[PDB]
């Protein structure tokens, strides 16, 4: 017994029976189709790492970016579509410069997932602008950064939504990823802890043995600015293991 | 089949019934239940939040617009966001010209001619989200709930989402001490409402409670999961 | 087929089946208008049905003026009747406004024939669902009478009808033209009232019909009352 | 299939359908001809009427453009009139820019253009009608044909509307390019005597010729006079 | 205020400026260049208010590189000519005219060297030899006395040297040091700065 | 199902289907033909409108003016086909009053290509359904043809042929044209005997094509259509040169 | 059949179905019914309590869209607040440019316009509401009017709307308005509202009523509670 | 069902009309970038003469400005379009901020063109992939590719259009620190890695080079033929 009419899905702007809008649901399950990325917030602060996922030995491996700077108090992770990645990015990062020339301060964390949260929700096409993607952002965003209120760790998602997360993981392996982060998760753990679980679970998860050139690894704490580990330091970190 | 008169806002069905409309009030019965109600002397908002996991935070369903009104949302955060937004700059634009706060009963009428436009007009999608608009003006306590579709009410209590009618039948049996309550009863009483709606294995914490309280001398607030602990207290137990 | 169901495609005969169904839906109503020249004088005629005894008589009519001397008679839906009216009345005014004098019959009945071209060529607008019949006087041509129809066609005659008895009232006018000695105003309305009545076989009473003439001697359009009706209409019994 | 109803839509076999479809509403028009004389050009067309009640002078099927071109029609009434508007538009923007009287291939250029804009947008339809288009300049007579395509012709005679292979066939046996218009109005007449299945009178037709003096619409009494023979 | 001096001849185009920029008194730049190259053998010289050069000259360099690149040969002299006429003249009805006088100096494998000049106001003219500022009125009698079209470019060059020593000798602002450069067929060659110590 | 309709999707295996049919209008066409020559290049069509009742009062069917130094030839429907040689002559003058020279031949084609891709991409509008053959002069490349697609596509062609029969004129060009040896005499000659091997009529009417040369004379270009006697005198010399080869044998 | 699709549509046989679709929504609606007399206009709406929640005085579908003037809706609200606040815009401005206030007839002809727009184009629906507009002015009288969701537009001596239309029509047909007065008119109202509403299918109705008239001096108002007590006593001793 | 039109997301996530212009991107004639120590090298196959056509026309490899050069495969009509956006860019840019542009802003610039054709229906995306080289301020050689998606990668050596896999397979095995340490040898590579997908040798292959701070230079055929001669005979 199937029944697979869904006759509803095609087209934003349909409720389908039941009221569930399938489009957006569509663009949510895409990042699944991503790298895994991972975020652990921490007290001494929070740390980002993805699986670069390279095809060919002859791509160059700092081309892909997929954790990459706001400001130097929040950097952003994301696994999904990397063009309208680029494009969230782009409004994070001016609307961080923004609030800079405006109030001569830094934006929280949640204000800034917020700011790109309110051009992810464009896609309804309230606004008039032609200049509005009418398909929702096929990507999720990690935002960590250390703020007024210290680490905090937000996450964001094609439907615009966005939340704190103490420890989240995007991408294929999110699910079981996810279970991974609850049980080894601690809110007491330290940085160092955190980044060696979270390239335990990334390790887990990849398919290609865990490798310096085939993940990138931040971390952005109170004192220092958004740092991104080297080849060096990853090195080190990834032999630790 | 009448696949067909379902596809958009624009076709009415051959028993004047806009079927997308009625699919966009489904909207509110997906998100976590809601529960509002009044006395004399105030209004209160009270929510129950959900989690994606047990790592991730409780969302966000109490909104303050301004000093005099807040909102709670059962539906679309989106669509909720951006009516927030738009209710916020309307109180904003009244405080500046007239220097009043805007009447409650009055943003609601904006709320509801702005959420009509997009049911009749082919193009943008009905609002699919439901909000509780709990505010004190000069008239005096005053709640409001918004549907998908533009019509608004004004409520003695009404919960909206997910299993609201247990906490609709709870707010009836006990809507007439309601009105001479003081604020901690009122919140105890919208509280055990909202506990209806939960399943029998989950119970009220810290953490799934919001609660808003609007009064004559108390602006907006929003307290949050350790400021619950005050009024949850009180509560005695499931039946 | 699909060729139906939007007006800009043409069928494979090229025949642009949406504005004949228009044409249909000015039969839909159930109603006949006839209008016939004469020597000094030009009527308009038409049923007049009150559904239920709660309207107000005076309200409901199909004869509209739109201009001190020119009238009309429109036959199909009452909503787009009411529209074009409001059309021609503007169109009218501004003929008076840009140019100095009043417009002619004709170039009003052209001015909104070739609007109702423009509705039967764009896509997302229908053509108006009704049929528009002008009667004035012009100095140089003397009496006129014009029809518009949704296709954009405004042929002036010398006689018309327009409704559900379209095709027998034209059978009936055309007998009496063929057998043409004059018509002087009082046979000219005899002519009109014995078409209908002989056509939808009602034998009428004054309230059942409306009229409205223009004649040279006082060109401006007025529609007579009931008591001129009856007058007329006990004569065409008596003889 | 989806070809068949979209304007903007090539066909297999690259056809553009729907304009064909428009040449068949032409097709459906009344019978028109236009015969080119030496010393002039004559277009007719019938004026046949449902009923005796319709009033001839209300409306003709043969306007002037300007004093020296006129056009006759076959296929929808009023398109006809909104290009006839459009036609009469152009001609005056051209006296206005170059002060002269606009040339007769030129002014079918431009409403062809017309025609073509129209069927460039989807949320239009082609002008259902085609033209033939008459005109003296530089004291020669010039003849034209513009259809819904927006795509013109020089003919030097033709004919449209219903019967007209039929009728070309029989210009192309009448047809002589010695013929003054004397002649040219009653091969013409002749043309549509093939096609009518009616007693043509002076009322059921249209004529119009054109020469030195301009374009012009011969009376009922002159059609009658032209119509004894 | 500021000295442009082109001087044609039979295979080359002789050009030369002063290389003062200044504020109100205090001369501000020793060694500005006037000169901008559109392309390999095209040169534009532009004086005028601030700003207004610079701005002008770069915006028809670019249009002209742009030419270059999409077409795959440099456009003619005369067609850079009257490109940047058309533009200077188009902006001259505008809100924002550009208050330019230029002098646009090229040479055509086909049509040879050319000097080309132009006002503010956006007329064109071929010339044998012109100049642009206060100092042509001083020097352009110069020119006119001692050019022939048969000149050679050592004498082209000596009768710079003259035209440049009178604005020394003679007029009231002190522009010391001149730039000077060729176009012949080969291209734009620098030349050394004609300096008055 | 169905991938061919918008002229703006993709179908599986990446063709856009609308253009490519078209691309397939153009082969009904009258066929075209255009032949490089060392002292010039000509314009060779067949009037395929042949009824008896039609007027050459024009200059050309097929053949256009599109500056003083090049002209065209168009093969596909007519409407396009003025659309595009007046937005083609707007852009050699506007070409002309920004630098006061004459548009260069490829720059024009480009243009015009640049407008017919254009009318590809975006939704609404149907691509151009029309190809046509460029002639002209240039300083910097001398004589040119180029021809020129529904795609937006163009190229540059020693001699080619558009429209019915364009495969088969391809393949009698490709053995008979001469790289570096033509004239406009054997050019011509070679159009006749091309035109008369792709055209159903056995005889060429010379009322039933349309031939034009551009050449340089004086420093300035001509463009020329030769005339009903010129034409009657070509075929005549290609009959009496081909009788002549048949007699031998 | 897609014809009944869309509004731009023509059916075969010459109908606009969607127009009728929308006509079917007033049906839904509760009733509604407004009569005139001598001295003025009263209207009368039955609003069915949907839930002991709801305050009193709320989903009100009697509305004043100018001093002189109320207007009564069927069909759907949010359609119906709409209007409203389209009739109330074009009073408004009608009282800017021409300096008085609006004629009844003009205003329900330009509001009636307003709705007849939507019934042509394709990218909009018609609207899904019914109303009822009435007036009293010293010149003017006491006129009363009512639009149908085409833009149609009559003045009616009485007049129903909604559910319950044809039974309500019956009742006010045998009452003689012509001659009667508002406060008598009132009762008469409420005995209707009663007869017509179906106990079993609607648990409970609160009775909202509304005149205007020389006895307001031309100003639409809601009834005084003490007259809307004994309009109803007298209806439910009625009923019987 | 979900690849008529570019926005709509189909169950899974995909977005379908892109892959399918990607598919459009093989068809095209292939070409192979290679990074040199100092040398960027840009082949491309050629189709054919057809005997009848000039070859000036017809040219794959393009400069955008002085320091930047794009080959490209897919469809010419975009791939003229782009090009020509990208040179008025580059001026643009060069007016603007007074400094000749970066391989990396031009390549996200084109990017972001395509991008935006993508992103909106009504438009069609580019149906090219493009490799862009050239040489930044500090002189270090960069090679960039670009598709229809918007996304753009740097490569230390790539190929575009039919017969790319196979031609990059080779690549990857051939390429090495030792072949881009001459300048002749970064020329031979991508020669014969063009050679491994063509119908003849020097018949079919245009190639290009830039060099530390030279134009682009197109080689000569008869340059090609001495290579090709040198890379047949080593054999």
């Amino acid at each position: 017994m199937f029944l697979t009419r869904s006759e509803y899905d095609r087209g934003v702007n349909t409720f389908s029976p039941e009221g569930r809008l399938f489009q957006v649901e569509y663009a949510i399950e895409a990042i699944k189709l991503g790298s895994t990325a991972i975020g652990i917030q921490t007290s001494e602060g929070v740390c980002l790492a993805v699986e670069k996922r390279i095809t060919s030995p002859l791509m160059e491996p700092s081309s892909i970016e997929k954790i990459v700077e706001i400001d130097a108090h929040i950097g952003c992770a994301m696994s999904g579509l990397i063009a309208d990645a680029k494009t969230l990015i782009d409004k994070a990062r001016v609307e961080t410069q923004n609030h800079w020339f405006t109030y001569n301060e830094t934006m929280t964390v949640e204000s800034v997932t917020q700011a790109v949260s309110n051009l992810a929700l464009q896609f309804g096409e309230e606004d008039a602008d032609p200049g509005a993607m009418s398909r929702p952002f096929g990507v999720a965003l990690l935002f960590g950064g250390v703020d007024e209120k210290g680490p905090q760790l937000f996450h964001m998602d094609p439907s615009g939504t966005f939340v704190q997360c103490d420890a989240r993981a995007i991408g294929s392996a999110s699910e079981g990823a996810q279970s991974s982060l609850q049980e080894v998760y601690h809110k007491s753990m330290t940085l160092k802890e955190a980044i060696k679980s979270s390239l335990i679970i990334l390790k887990q998860v990849m398919e290609e043995k865990l490798n310096a050139t085939n993940i990138e690894l931040a971390t952005v704490q109170p004192g220092q600015n958004f740092h991104m580990f080297t080849k060096e330091e990853l090195e080190e970190v990834i032999k630790d293991i | 089949f009448r696949n067909q008169y379902d596809n958009d806002v624009t076709v009415w069905s051959p028993q004047g019934r806009i079927h997308q409309i009625e699919y966009a009030m489904e909207a509110v019965k997906q998100g976590s239940a809601t529960v509002g109600l009044k006395s004399k002397t105030h209004a209160v908002l009270v929510a129950l939040k959900r989690a994606q996991s047990e790592l991730a935070a409780h969302q966000k369903k109490i909104l303050h617009v301004d000093n005099h009104i807040g909102i709670s949302i059962a539906g679309l955060t989106a669509d909720a966001r951006l009516l927030c937004n738009f209710m916020r700059q309307e109180c904003l634009d009244s405080r500046f010209v007239f220097d009043r706060p805007l009447p409650v009963s009055r943003l609601v009428s904006l709320i509801g001619s702005k959420t009509q436009i997009p049911t009749q007009r082919y193009g943008r999608r009905p609002y699919g989200v439901g909000l509780l608009i709990a505010g004190y003006d000069d008239m005096g306590p005053h709640i409001f709930q918004t549907c998908p579709s533009a019509n608004y009410f004004d409520c003695r209590a009404m919960s909206i989402g997910a299993r609201s009618q247990s906490a609709r039948t709870y707010l009836e049996r006990h809507m007439s001490e309601f009105m001479e309550c003081n604020l901690n009863e009122l919140v105890k009483h919208g509280l055990r409402a909202l506990r209806e709606t939960l399943p029998a294995e989950q119970d009220l914490t810290t953490k799934n409670v919001s609660i808003g309280i609007v009064g004559k001398d108390l602006e907006f607030t929003i307290y949050d999961d350790d400021d619950v602990s005050p009024f949850l207290e009180g509560l005695e137990e499931r039946p | 087929a699909g060729f139906d169901r939007h007006i800009t495609i043409f069928s494979p005969e090229g025949r642009l089946y949406q504005v004949e169904y228009a044409f249909k839906a000015i039969n839909q109503g159930g109603l006949t208008s006839v209008a016939v020249r004469g020597k000094d004088c030009a009527v308009i005629v038409t049923q007049k049905k009150v559904p239920d005894k709660l309207l107000d008589s005076s309200t409901v009519t199909h004869l509209f003026k739109i201009t001190e001397n020119i009238g009309c008679v429109m036959t199909g839906m009452t909503a787009d009747s009411r529209s074009q009216v409001q059309r021609a009345r503007y169109e009218a005014a501004n003929w008076k406004y840009k140019y100095g004098y009043e417009i002619p019959v004709d170039m009003l009945c052209k001015r909104i024939a070739d609007i109702s071209q423009v509705y039967t060529q764009n896509a997302e607008m229908r053509p108006l669902g009704c049929c528009m019949i002008l009667i004035g006087i012009d100095e140089e041509q003397g009496p006129q009478v014009y029809k518009c129809d949704p296709a954009g066609y405004y042929c002036g005659f010398k006689a018309t009808a327009a409704g559900v008895k379209q095709t027998e009232s034209t059978s009936f006018l055309e007998k009496k033209v063929k057998k043409k000695f004059d018509w002087t105003f009082e046979q000219t309305v005899e002519t009109a009232i014995t078409c209908l009545s002989t056509v939808l076989s009602i034998d009428f009473k004054p309230s059942e019909i409306e009229v409205g003439v223009v004649t040279v001697e006082n060109p401006k359009f007025r529609i007579l009352t009931e008591a001129e009706i009856d007058a007329h209409l006990v004569a065409l019994a008596e003889r | 299939r989806g070809y068949s109803f979209s304007l903007t839509t090539f066909s297999p076999s690259g056809k553009l359908v729907q304009i064909e479809y428009a040449l068949a509403a032409v097709a459906g028009g009344a019978p028109s001809v236009g015969i080119k004389a030496a010393n002039g050009v004559v277009l007719a067309t019938e004026k046949k009427q449902k009923s005796i009640l319709y009033d001839e002078r209300s409306v003709h099927k043969v306007e002037p453009i300007t004093k020296h071109i006129g056009l006759v029609y076959s296929g929808m009434g009023p398109d006809y009139r909104v290009l006839v508007h459009r036609a009469r538009k152009l001609a005056q923007q051209y006296y206005l820019v170059y002060q002269e009287p606009i040339p007769t291939a030129q002014l079918v250029q431009r409403v062809a253009s017309v025609m073509q804009e129209y069927t460039q947008s989807g949320g239009v339809r082609p002008f259902g009608v085609s033209l033939l288009i008459c005109g003296w300049n530089e004291g020669r007579p010039y003849l034209f044909q513009s259809d819904p395509s927006g795509a013109y012709f020089a003919w030097k005679a033709t004919a449209m509307g219903k019967n007209y292979v039929n009728g070309k066939t029989f210009l192309e046996k009448r047809y002589n390019e010695d013929l003054e218009l004397e002649d040219a109005i009653h091969t013409a007449i002749l043309t549509l005597k093939e096609s009518f299945e009616g007693q043509m009178t002076e009322d059921n037709i249209e004529v119009g010729i054109c020469n030195e003096a301009g374009f012009r619409r011969l009376t009922p009494t002159e059609v009658k006079d032209y119509l004894a023979a | 205020m500021e000295y442009l001096i082109g001087i044609q001849g039979p295979d080359y185009v002789l050009v030369a400026s002063d290389r003062v920029a200044a504020s109100n008194i205090v001369q501000m730049k020793d060694d500005h260049d006037k000169m901008f190259k559109m392309s390999e053998k095209i040169l534009l010289l532009c004086v005028g208010e601030a700003g207004d050069t610079v701005q002008f000259a770069e915006y028809i360099q670019k249009n002209v590189q742009l030419y270059k690149m999409r077409n795959g040969y440099e456009l003619s002299p005369t067609a850079a000519a009257n490109f940047t006429r058309r533009n200077l003249a188009d902006c001259l009805r505008s809100r924002t005219p550009y208050h330019v006088n230029l002098l646009l100096a090229g040479y055509d494998e086909h049509e040879g060297p050319a000097l080309y000049y132009m006002d503010y106001l956006a007329a064109l003219a071929k010339a044998p030899f012109a100049a642009h500022g206060y100092g042509a009125f001083l020097t352009l009698s110069i020119l006119d006395r001692y050019y022939t079209p048969t000149i050679s470019r050592e004498r082209a060059v000596e009768l710079l040297r003259k035209c440049l020593e009178e604005l020394q000798k003679r007029f009231i602002l002190n522009l010391p040091t001149f730039s000077v450069r060729i176009i012949d067929k080969n291209g734009i060659h620098d030349l050394d700065n004609i300096s008055f110590p | 199902r169905r991938y061919d309709s918008r002229t703006t999707i993709f179908s599986p295996e990446g063709r856009l289907y609308q253009v490519e049919y078209a691309m397939e209008a153009i082969g009904h066409a009258g066929t075209c033909l255009g032949i490089l020559a060392n002292d010039g290049v000509l314009l060779a069509a067949e009037r395929r409108n042949i009824h008896k009742l039609l007027d050459e009062v024009f200059f050309s069917e097929k053949i256009y003016k599109l500056n003083e130094d090049m002209a065209c030839s168009v093969a596909g429907i007519t409407s396009d086909a003025n659309v595009l040689t007046n937005e083609l002559r707007l852009i050699a003058q506007r070409y002309l009053l920004q630098y006061q020279e004459p548009i260069p031949c490829e720059q024009l084609v480009t243009a015009l290509c640049d407008i017919k891709q254009a009318y590809t991409q975006f939704g609404g509008k149907r691509p151009f359904g029309v190809s046509l053959l460029y002639i002209g002069w240039d300083k910097h490349y001398g004589f040119q043809l180029y021809q020129s697609d529904p795609s937006g596509n163009y190229g540059g062609w020693k001699a080619t042929c558009i429209g019915n029969n364009s495969a088969a004129a391809v393949s009698m060009l490709k053995q008979d044209y001469k790289e570096g040896e033509m004239t406009l005499k054997s050019a011509l000659a070679l159009a006749i005997k091309v035109l008369n091997k792709t055209m159903d009529v056995s005889k060429l009417s010379a009322e039933k094509v349309e031939i034009a040369t551009l050449t340089r004379e004086n420093g300035k270009t001509v463009i020329r259509v030769l005339k009903q006697k010129e034409v009657e005198q070509l075929i005549k010399k290609h009959e009496e040169e081909e009788a002549k080869a048949e007699r031998e044998k | 059949t897609g014809y009944d699709l869309s509004a731009s549509t023509f059916s075969p046989d010459g109908r606009v179905f969607q127009v009728e679709y929308a006509m079917k929504a007033v049906e839904n609606s509760s009733t509604a019914i407004g009569i005139r007399c001598k001295d003025g206009v009263v209207f009368g709406v039955e609003k069915l309590v949907l839930s002991k929640l709801y305050e009193e005085g709320s989903n009100k579908r009697l509305f004043n869209v100018d001093r002189h003037v109320g207007m009564a809706v069927a069909g759907l609200l949010a359609d119906a607040r709409s209007l409203a606040d389209i009739a109330r815009e074009e009073a408004s401005n009608f009282r800017s440019n021409f300096g008085y206030n609006i004629p009844l007839k003009h205003l329900a002809d330009r509001v009636a316009m307003y709705v007849h727009a939507y019934t042509l184009y394709s990218a909009v629906r018609p609207f899904g509401c019914s109303f009822m507009l009435g007036s009293y002015s010293v010149n003017d009288g006491a006129q009363l009017y009512m639009i149908d969701p085409s833009g149609v537009s009559y003045g009616y001596w009485g007049c129903a709307i909604g559910k319950a239309r044809q039974a309500a029509k019956t009742e006010i047909e045998k009452l003689q308005m012509k001659e009667m007065t508002c406060r008598d008119i009132v009762k008469e109202v409420a005995k209707i509202i009663y007869i017509v509403h179906d106990e079993v299918k609607d648990k409970a109705f609160e009775l909202e009523l509304s005149w205007v008239g020389e006895l307001t001096n031309g100003r639409h108002e809601i009834v005084p509670k003490d007259i809307r007590e004994e309009a109803e006593k007298y209806a439910k001793e009625s009923l019987k | 069902s979900y690849d008529r039109a570019i926005t709509v997301f189909s169950p899974d996530g995909h977005l379908f009309q892109v892959e399918y212009a990607q598919e459009a991107v093989k068809k095209g004639s292939t070409a192979v970038g290679v990074r040199g120590r100092d040398i960027v090298v840009l082949g491309v196959e050629k189709k054919s003469v057809a005997k009848l056509q000039d070859e000036r026309t017809v040219r794959k490899i393009c400069a955008l400005d002085d320091n930047v050069c794009m080959a490209f495969a897919g469809l010419t009509a975009d791939a003229r379009i782009v090009i020509n956006r990208a040179r008025v860019e580059c001026q643009s840019h060069r007016l603007t901020v007074e400094d000749p542009v970066t391989v990396e802003y031009i390549t996200r610039y084109i990017a972001s063109l395509k991008q935006r054709y993508t992103q909106s229906n009504g438009r069609r995306p580019f149906g090219i992939s493009a490799l862009i080289v050239g040489f930044d301020f500090d002189g270090t050689p960069r090679l960039y590719q670009t598709d229809p998606s918007g996304t753009y990668h740097a490569w230390k050596a790539n190929a575009i259009g039919r017969g790319a896999k196979s031609v990059r397979e080779f690549l990857e095995k051939n390429y090495t620190d030792e072949a881009i340490e001459t300048d002749d040898l970064t020329i031979k590579l991508v020669i014969k890695a063009l050679l491994e997908v063509v119908q003849s040798g020097g018949k079919n292959i245009e190639l290009a080079v830039m060099r530390r701070d030279q134009s682009l230079k197109i080689l000569n055929p008869e340059e090609i033929e001495k290579y090709v001669a040198e890379i047949e005979k080593e054999k």
